């Protein structure tokens, strides 16, 4: 859910200094939290053992 | 009515609608923007390949 | 050999002033030094 897209908002220039900022605003919502899931604990070691 | 809700902006220009949004960030002076906008139109052709144009090479053609 | 004349930087509104900077880069450079000379510890005399 977004309030804004990504977009940049300058700064006001306090100095020799040029700044700005770029900002996001938003949130995920799961709706059905049981239709998914997760693995845990995986052994993956693909830069595998030779000897 | 008589206009008594009615303001000015710096720079002269008149708001007559009570509810119409005013323009706003105004106040930050030598906006970023204006920067970039700046360093396109005074300093073009900025990381452009002309060394061979100074090149007394006389080969200018590359092969294997 | 400047980097930038003289010049006018707008600031922020932090009230109801208006304020600017004033800048400039620059430094100067000697090809040749050995066509300079200076004298030191030179005196003078106050008008009486």
């Amino acid at each position: 859910k977004q309030l804004t897209p990504m977009m940049k908002m300058d700064l006001a220039t306090l100095g020799p200094v040029i700044r700005w900022m770029i900002l996001m605003y938003g949130v995920p919502v799961m709706y059905a939290p049981k239709k998914f899931m997760k693995y845990t604990n995986i052994k993956a070691d693909v830069p595998g053992y030779i000897g | 009515p008589d206009m008594v809700l009615a303001y000015s902006d710096e720079r002269g220009y008149f708001i007559f609608d009570p509810n119409e949004e005013p323009p706003t960030g105004s106040g930050n002076g030598e906006t970023a923007s204006q920067v970039e906008l700046y360093i396109d139109l005074t300093k073009p052709l900025e990381g452009a390949d002309f060394r061979r144009y100074e090149s007394p090479n006389p080969s200018t053609i590359t092969l294997p």
